[PDB]
């Protein structure tokens, strides 16, 4: 079922968000302050059925 | 009666809000005031900078 | 009747097709759960009954 | 600008999400095409039978 | 069950299983219809035969 | 309502509705044809019997 494209979408947007975060951080590297920002992700922890 | 009774559509909706939007509007207004004053001030400063 | 056996079966198969079509029609309805129908043998009197 | 982010998160759209949605609706439409085709073959088979 | 927020529950319909079930239903209907047809034509042959 | 300039507006003829309507109504065409044929069979039976 569409679960596969959903998997792909989850991965795509997760990588996309993390990439935006790292871009922000790498261009902000020398602001007057601004500790690094790190991204956190985890399993869907749910969303499963038969078996 | 014919039991499959096909799908129908529940309208179309947008993703936004009223109250938080209004708070947004107030914030933007204040910031516009500060921007106006800063640029007007920068004008005097550019001459005085010399 | 042999004929009735078939007719009944054909008719039932029409119902199965209807439920399958509805399954597809709901194939993205949020939270939806899939459906199917259940058959039984119209044995009565003796032999095979009617279908 | 942070509140602008707040609004955009609720109200904005981006390309990848619509890419995925476009593919998924491709899927649904073609599935419905297949079921209609099977219905047509079914009733035309009946016509043949009679 | 536990609550998830900012999420929604998909359809547990699998399109592949339904496609195969669709074609198998084609076969079931075709079996029924063609048994009907053979019996009917050969019966009409008998009903005529007297 | 209100008027637009340099624009035009097109019809409501969606192929998806009209072709499927053609399909179902052609099914009805052949349905009535089958009825007609069987009525012809009825008369031909009654004609040939005497």
């Amino acid at each position: 079922m569409s679960s596969l494209i959903n998997h792909a979408m989850s991965g795509l947007n997760a990588a996309q968000a993390a990439l935006n975060t790292v871009s922000n951080n790498i261009n902000n590297y020398n602001v007057a302050g601004y500790t690094r920002q790190t991204t956190i992700l985890a399993q869907a922890n749910s969303t499963l059925g038969a078996g | 009666g014919w039991i499959g009774n096909g799908v129908y559509v529940s309208g179309v909706q947008r993703e936004y809000d009223a109250f938080i939007t209004n708070q947004l509007r107030g914030a933007q207004n204040q910031s516009s005031g500060l921007t106006t004053r800063y640029e007007q001030m920068s004008k005097i400063d550019n001459l005085l900078a010399d | 009747m042999s004929f009735s056996q078939a007719v009944s079966g054909l008719n039932a198969a029409a119902t199965n097709l209807d439920v399958i079509g509805n399954n597809i029609a709901n194939s993205a309805t949020y939270g939806f759960k899939s459906g199917t129908a259940s058959f039984a043998d119209m044995f009565a009197g003796s032999k095979v009954g009617l279908g | 600008k942070q509140l602008y982010k707040q609004q955009q998160s609720v109200s904005g759209v981006n390309l990848d999400e619509e890419y995925g949605n476009l593919q998924r609706y491709q899927q649904y439409y073609l599935a419905n095409a297949q079921v209609l085709q099977t219905a047509n073959a079914l009733f035309d088979a009946l016509l043949n039978i009679r | 069950g536990k609550l998830t927020n900012g999420a929604l529950e998909a359809s547990n319909v699998d399109l592949s299983k339904e496609l195969v079930n669709m074609i198998v239903a084609q076969r079931n209907y075709q079996s029924n219809a063609q048994t009907i047809k053979t019996q009917d034509q050969i019966l009409n042959t008998l009903v005529n035969l007297r």
